[PDB]
């Protein structure tokens, strides 16, 4: 069976450039299928990149056709990506794949794909990050824990011994290079005068724990 | 070239769910399918419309005709439950429609909760203003949310996660508008509103 | 000057095969003639009609010479690009003879053609045409939408009516499906006719002929 | 008539500098002229001979069109070029795919010339046209030509390690030529008109 | 069009220096090399990117890519210390890069020590007015100093030495900032900033 | 093995011009080679002046262009530089060098290289220096400025000879003026200052000068 393998940097400064290459095992570059780059941003669609062949040719997406690059090599048996002048909006995951084309008719399948890796464009360096609370008017409340880098965050709600009603949300990337989450618990009403609540947020790569309660 | 799909459908298990994909002259192109689960790769189950790839069960079919592609599966099971996406080929370029989640439904439906936080006390004095939107408890886990800045729509300065799973395997997302504290000031009113299955549930707030 | 072919067949050469390597500079010819053992004959799988025939007809020739007699843009109301294989492979991508044009449908359709070339020229037109057999139905109507379709193709001296068979193939070059091709002498002043509602390989160039 | 001295056909006809029978010079860049004698042969039975401009050398906006030349072909003691062709490399970082065709419109036949440069080692193809693996092709409606550059160290003929191959052929009336390349490729500015 | 170089870099014997040459679009140009070593003339070690002369050590390599070429000396020798220029051609004009001081570290890294002197009393009744910065006791032997007059750069009349060798084997060098009685009363503060290796000492003056 | 020499003055007064000539040896002017001028002011960088071919031929540097002048004798097998209207920013180290076109693309390589020369541009003539007190503010340190003298050397001592230890003194610099300027220093503990006295001996011999200065607080 052939299988694809990405593999380059996962973090990449804005204005800098994605450089990416794909390992083929169990089959040669020089085939009739072409080879192609796609990407997806995270909870978000697919988006077709480009495409190479073993001769040289390449096809690339229009709307990328200014920063991107796509090359070859049969000695190693493997193809690469470059995509220059990297913005907020390059941050995806990037998956390479092998094209078979159609009998009849122009077009293909993409088959197989590669494990797909995630590129992360942020100028960001370690950062601790800044929390907020997110105070009440049932009821919900929460911890907003905003502007850290990089991944990953923990929030515990006093100190593991509350753990009903809890949902700690995903992390959001922001344009500002800075990812950002919050944590909430959704409690009685009636409940919120006689009970105090306290977040544990945890940060590791900064070595930052912030312990902040919820007020009223 | 553009293909359109619909964001979410839902369906009983063991009953037949029909996915589909719209483009201009369509017809005349032949159209793969693939399966994404969440953190994996995309999985082709179709391809030139009808054909079925090794390994691909019986019961996933497709088919093409005018302008709309369908993809079609039979006797669906909680296996089938996932991301999927059509693909075609139009002028030197690959084209991926914007995808359809497919619930297969294993528990009774639940509307969403709405909660949204103003910009908090000591965020403004950080020179900051982030509103959070948070939405909790819903299923099928399929929300569409809509930033409004005295009616107006707003997509400067927001992110939403993806709808994940709760404890009590209910759905929650939550949705984040960054603002400078000179923004939020400047309008007298902000909105979220939430769509979840054809019903849309809204909460404002207002500095103060 | 004679026009020697290396790996290319006649049949291959006339039709436009892409996988044809040759390099050919000087569009002035004598005659034509392939190696006794051609390498690559037709990129789409198929048969051509009268082949021993035709080869014999262009080796006693004084003069070849290669014509545009309908442009591939003069088909408005059908798609004469689009259409390709796999089997006939150009940089990469699927392609088709450069010569004969594999019309598919527009849109939703595939609109009766009626087209008709009269030789103008003072030589024997060597012109050729084709049909393509079909895989399946289910490739009839995606190809040609039409289900049930004929080529017609009329001359002074020919009455020609085809019916394409659709059947499924042994694949060869990845094709599980056929090409028939055919081929008439139109004399100066004759017309050549075509009428067809699918399966059409329609000519774009000719050959003059001495 | 034109009755040339020192300078061979093939170095008229391609532009060599010091070029304005026996030739001293046939290629000042070295390397092979495909088809000599049958040139020569059909440049014989012409009635009239004139030079033009089919494709502009201010044309290829995305691509080098002056900065490639060679000590093989000196003016003015600094390195030039052929002047009728053209040696394009890469812009900035930067060789995107060559697409061009141009249309013969004229009532005569057209003599088109063009070329492929076979580098001195890989260190080379991607100082002058940054892709490592490259092609060019040629299309008319009677030519199919498809070309690949064969990188090797060669012996230095006018201090060269690589080599250039030259190619022509006869662009009939309402016929077109079709170039594609993304590397290599030598790219015709002037045709000549030729009459029978 | 201008080459830029680094003004100096370290590297300890048997290891690898990268010196680097920046211009407008010079992956496109051919860049060469030379090693100058004081009182004698420049020495081509690197020609067409990645050539090497006759008699020039292996260990001598070049790389062109983009705007940047690099010159890499590996297994460095302490006969390789020197000062090294970049060249290209742009524009019927030839150019040399602003050069890279190579020290081979055969000594532990020392802090230059800085003594900024006001004019003296007696220098100003003869109508005259110069500041001396004193930069003595530092290895390895290179040095930025930049003059300050009200924290805006100062060109016009500053003279510098270059570094020379002490007997401790620790260099010395020494800049003058040369003013008028009218200009020196006229700021209200000078600098003299010393940078070595990353580091910037500054000392200060006030006109009394 | 192809050598070439710098020849000229190495001397010269401000507005007036610098002649320079260049030996070729071991091979010939008439060549596919240009010839060059390249000049270096003392501890900075090379700068390109211009370039001449055998034909006659030359390319100069934009910015000298107004007041340089390259010519070239086949005949003696040498080329020679001309720079008029010289200022002491004209005062520099000069190479002459051989340049060889590359195979492929514009531009070239310089090789070899000349032993080059000096050419000092200053009007200056034998004059004493001043000699100023650098006063201090644990140590201290403490100073004296020698300025405006020529030419080379100037020595200083500190105490006649009996002060050593903690004194420097800092190499000459050539002002634009074309004059010799310097300083020594001599670090001292703080609490010595007011119970000890610091005098430095400058010597400027071509003047005649001999001066002691105290360094007060
Ligand atoms: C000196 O630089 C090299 C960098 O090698 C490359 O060549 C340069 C001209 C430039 O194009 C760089 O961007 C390139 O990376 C360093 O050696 C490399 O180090 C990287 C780790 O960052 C490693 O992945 C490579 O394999 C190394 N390559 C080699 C040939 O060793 C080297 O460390 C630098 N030395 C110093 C002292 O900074």
């Amino acid at each position: 069976q052939v299988q694809l393998q990405e593999s380059g940097p996962g973090l990449v400064k804005p204005s800098g450039t994605v450089s990416l290459t794909c390992a083929v095992s169990g089959g040669s570059i020089s085939s009739s299928y072409w080879w192609s780059w796609v990407r997806q941003p995270p909870g978000k669609g697919l988006e077709w990149i480009g495409e190479i062949y073993h001769s040289g040719n390449t096809n690339y997406n229009p709307s990328l056709k200014s920063r991107v690059t796509i090359s070859v090599d049969k000695s190693k048996n493997l193809f690469s990506l470059k995509l220059s002048s990297v913005t907020a909006a390059d941050t995806a995951v990037y998956y390479c794949a092998r094209v078979a084309l159609f009998d009849i008719l122009t077009g293909g399948w993409f088959d197989p794909w590669g494990q797909g890796t995630l590129v992360t464009v942020s100028s960001a360096s370690t950062k601790g990050p800044s929390v907020f609370p997110l105070a009440p008017s049932t009821a919900a409340l929460g911890c907003l824990v905003k502007d850290y880098f990089p991944e990953p965050v923990t929030v515990s709600w006093n100190s593991g011994a509350l753990t009903s009603g809890v949902h700690t949300f995903p992390a959001v990337l922001q344009s500002s290079g800075l990812y950002s989450l919050s944590s909430v618990v959704t409690v009685p009403s009636s409940s919120l005068g006689t009970q105090t609540y306290i977040c544990n947020v945890n940060h590791k790569p900064s070595n930052t724990k912030v312990d902040k309660r919820v007020e009223l | 070239y553009e293909l359109t799909q619909p964001p979410s459908v839902s369906v009983s298990p063991g009953q037949t769910v029909n996915i589909t994909c719209s483009g201009d002259t369509l017809g005349d192109k032949y159209v793969c399918w693939y399966q994404q689960k969440p953190g994996q790769s995309p999985v082709l189950v179709i391809y030139q419309d009808t054909k079925r790839p090794s390994g691909i069960p019986e019961r996933f079919s497709g088919s093409n005709s005018g302008d709309t592609a369908t993809l079609t599966v039979s006797g669906t099971q909680a296996m089938d439950e996932a991301d999927y996406y059509c693909q075609a080929w139009d002028s030197s370029s690959f084209v991926f429609g914007t995808g359809t989640k497919v619930t297969v439904l294993g528990q009774p439906k639940a509307n969403p909760t709405v909660t949204l936080f103003p910009p908090s006390s000591e965020e403004l004095q950080a020179n900051k203003a982030t509103l959070v939107c948070l939405i909790s408890d819903f299923y099928p886990g399929a929300v569409t949310v809509a930033w409004k800045a005295d009616g107006s729509p707003v997509k400067a300065g927001v992110e939403t996660t993806k709808p994940s799973k709760q404890s009590n395997n209910k759905y929650a997302a939550s949705s984040y508008l960054s603002l400078t504290p000179e923004q939020w000031k400047s309008h007298r009113s902000y909105s979220c509103q939430v769509t979840h299955e054809g019903s849309t549930v809204e909460k404002t707030v207002a500095p103060t | 000057k004679p026009l020697i072919l290396r790996d290319c067949s006649v049949a291959g050469w006339l039709l436009g095969n892409p996988m044809c390597d040759e390099f050919i500079n000087v569009p002035e010819w004598s005659y034509i003639v392939e190696k006794a053992n051609p390498v690559n004959d037709l990129c789409y799988p198929g048969d051509f009609n009268d082949y021993e025939e035709l080869k014999h007809l262009l080796s006693r020739i004084n003069h070849f010479e290669k014509i545009q007699i309908i442009p591939k843009s003069s088909w408005s109301s059908h798609e004469a690009s689009l259409g390709v294989s796999s089997a006939c492979p150009y940089q990469g991508k699927s392609s088709f003879f450069r010569n004969v044009v594999w019309l598919i449908k527009k849109n939703s359709t595939y609109p009766t053609i009626k087209r008709s070339y009269n030789n103008t020229n003072q030589e024997d037109l060597l012109v050729l045409w084709g049909i393509h057999h079909p895989n399946d139905a289910a490739e009839q109507t995606k190809l040609y939408q039409n289900p049930t379709t004929y080529i017609s193709v009329g001359t002074s001296t020919l009455n020609q009516r085809l019916v394409p068979r659709i059947a499924t193939r042994s694949k060869v070059n990845g094709q599980s499906g056929r090409m028939e091709f055919f081929w008439t002498i139109l004399k100066p002043n004759d017309a050549i006719n075509f009428e067809s509602n699918g399966n059409f390989i329609a000519p774009e160039y000719a050959y003059k002929i001495v």
